[PDB]
RNA sequence: GCCGUGACGACUGAAAAGUCGGCAUUGGCAAUUUUUGACAGUCUCUAUGGGUAACCUAAGGAGACUGG
């Protein structure tokens, strides 16, 4: 299990951003994380190639079509500064 | 039929005229000499046809697996 | 057979790399791994429809390259045993 | 042999190039075997990467912050500046 | 696995190799390699000799209102080590001959 | 709960006519009578037609075997 | 590994899928597998031109699903 | 690099079996979430650019279409 992977779960609770492989991007407190990146989130605001947004009350996005997570910084600090 | 599958029907066809369309709209008629577990396809005696219409006569011909779209036996 | 490994033997040669989307890279191995994932240093890189930019180093995806372009000195048949 | 390839970067700030074309900078603090990155204090830029452009170094410029990239989508990576003491 | 690689469509580069003949490789980036193969594998991934690389082009609205001709292009490569993905097809013939 | 294999493996028995959806290409799918499938989702088509959504117009195929490479979605047609 | 993915939470409620091509579907979940193949029955292709046509119960294979949202509270 | 396999050993379980440590190599790693590609190609719009006007240009940014 890859060492990413564990600080993705660690942000399990907190509010995220993802960004697909369309561009689409969704703002919201992710609610599990699978090992495959497979993303439950919920409360979402979805910000659309064209600019305009959207509000969703329940999400899941496949892993392998996300492009990228942003997650909090309050993760940063620990405790994997060690690898 | 009762149950004809996938691998038992490529195997049928292996000696046979086909026809290969691939993802990219190319098409290619020949005599299947034989495909393999990852569905690798060898033709014999290859025509291509593109828009639908001959193109060019090729010969012996391999195809990866990851461009087929279907094959039909024709 | 698994011709990663023949790769593998390439550091400290000078090759050009041409890549999926286009771009082309020209440098002096430091390492290719079992994912075909290459390193390079003294690199000059051209992306398609750019002047070139050097690079001191860089390390390419392995799934990213198209082909390498190797040194017409080569000897193939050397490394090509195992 | 070795592995270090990767883990010698570490820690260091490093231009990361995507496979739509655009240009993540960021502190690599963590990879895996897919090549996912973890980019932190991570800037996305798109129109330029800077040498010096007279007119101006830096356009589409945006803040992201903690990055975590999947290696599907990374095409390659150099390195842009020494590790941050911090 | 030889046994697959020797009577499977593979065997068409298995051929090659062993009478030092020539193949056309169609290729994604829509250019094709003509040459001959030193050493190839599952995944088609070679390593070619005498390589002529054939492709077309455009001059791409040279005038600048969008009129161009098509423009065939060719270049030798003597040595060179291509990734299998980027493969459509390989042709073997009389091209050697 | 329904798994999807034993949907295809429902269509297969029923001998329904299928329509596919393809991947990446929206302007042609592909019609027929599932005779077979594999691990893959690798099928064998029978009577099997592309079909043209802009041009309406149907190109008649017969025997077909469908990479799974393709399969976006699969339907049920009652032609 | 061979992990299931966890949507037993999203069993038999009506779900919006957002598939590759820009296309959309709706309907409801009634199964799936690691690959994440859904079975979801009542579909309604969702055209571009803003016009709706029942399909009944359909096969969507993982491979090509972008997202889904919840029309239902979980 | 990743994961198996065979014994030996240790620890649990009623059982079925499960867990851990070291050793060994006769094993594999292109079929949906990453590394053996669904990518390839075309066209229109925009000056914060130049130009005396007429206007020309499209890096960057936006959109449409083809793959019969």
């Amino acid at each position: 299990i890859g060492v990413p992977i564990k600080v993705l779960h660690e942000a399990e609770g907190h509010i995220v951003t993802c960004e697909t492989n369309t561009g689409e991007v969704y703002r919201g407190k992710l609610i599990e994380a699978e090992d495959n990146m497979n993303c439950q989130m919920s409360n979402i605001t979805v910000t659309y190639r064209d600019g305009r947004v959207a509000q969703l009350e329940q999400v899941y996005i496949r892993g392998s079509k996300i492009r990228f997570l942003i997650l909090p910084d309050m993760l940063k600090n620990a405790p994997m500064l060690k690898s | 039929s009762l149950p004809l599958n996938p691998k038992p029907f490529l195997n049928g066809l292996t000696g046979k005229p086909v026809m290969v369309k691939l993802k990219w709209g190319m098409e290619y008629k020949g005599y299947l000499v034989s495909v393999d577990g990852y569905m690798n396809m060898q033709l014999a005696n290859t025509e291509e046809y593109i828009d639908g219409a001959l193109s060019g006569h090729l010969g012996e011909v391999l195809i990866r697996c990851n461009n087929v779209l279907y094959i039909r036996g024709v | 057979m698994k011709l990663v490994r023949f790769l593998m033997k390439l550091s400290h040669e000078t090759v050009t790399i041409e890549l999926k989307n286009g771009t082309q890279v020209h440098g002096t191995i430091t390492g290719v791994d079992v994912s075909m994932n290459t390193h390079l240093k003294a690199v000059k890189m051209t992306l398609k429809n750019r002047e070139p930019v050097q690079l001191e180093t860089l390390s390419i995806r392995g799934n990213n390259i198209r082909y390498f372009i190797l040194p017409d000195s080569l000897p193939l048949d050397t490394l090509l045993v195992d | 042999g070795k592995s270090s390839k990767m883990l010698q970067h570490i820690d260091y700030r490093m231009r990361c190039i995507l496979q739509d074309g655009r240009i993540f900078i960021g502190t690599f603090k963590a990879f895996d075997k897919h090549m996912n990155l973890i980019l932190c204090d991570c800037d996305e830029f798109r129109k330029i990467k800077p040498k010096n452009s007279k007119q101006a170094e830096r356009e589409e410029k945006r803040v992201l912050g903690l990055v975590l990239l999947r290696g599907e989508n990374l095409v390659s990576m150099t390195v842009e500046g020494p590790p941050p003491k911090d | 696995e030889e046994e697959e690689f020797n009577t499977g469509p593979l065997s068409v580069l298995t051929q090659s190799v062993k009478n030092n003949t020539q193949v056309l490789i169609n290729c994604r980036n829509n250019k094709k390699l003509l040459g001959r193969v030193k050493a190839f594998d599952r995944h088609c991934n070679m390593v070619l000799e005498n390589v002529k690389e054939m492709w077309t082009e455009v001059p791409k609205s040279g005038k600048g209102k969008k009129k161009s001709k098509p423009v065939n292009k060719d270049r030798y490569i003597s040595k060179m080590f291509l990734r299998g993905d980027s493969v459509i097809v390989v042709l073997r013939n009389p091209l050697i001959a | 709960m329904v798994q999807p294999i034993n949907l295809i493996f429902r269509y297969l028995q029923n001998r329904s006519r299928i329509q596919v959806w393809l991947y990446e290409q929206v302007n042609m799918r592909i019609e027929g009578c599932i005779i077979g499938f594999d691990e893959y989702m690798n099928l064998v088509l029978d009577d099997a037609e592309e079909i043209h959504s802009k041009t309406k117009s149907r190109k008649q195929l017969g025997r077909i075997m469908l990479k799974g490479d393709n399969i976006t979605l699969l339907q049920s047609v009652s032609n | 590994k061979a992990h299931p993915p966890e949507l037993k939470k999203f069993m038999d409620k009506k779900l919006s899928l957002k598939l590759n091509g820009g296309r959309h579907v709706q309907g409801i979940l009634r199964g799936f597998d690691p690959f994440m193949n859904l079975v979801i029955d009542e579909c309604v292709e969702m055209a571009t031109s803003g016009q709706q046509n029942n399909i009944g119960m359909v096969v969507i294979r993982g491979n090509s699903i972008i997202m889904l949202e919840a029309l239902e509270r979980v």
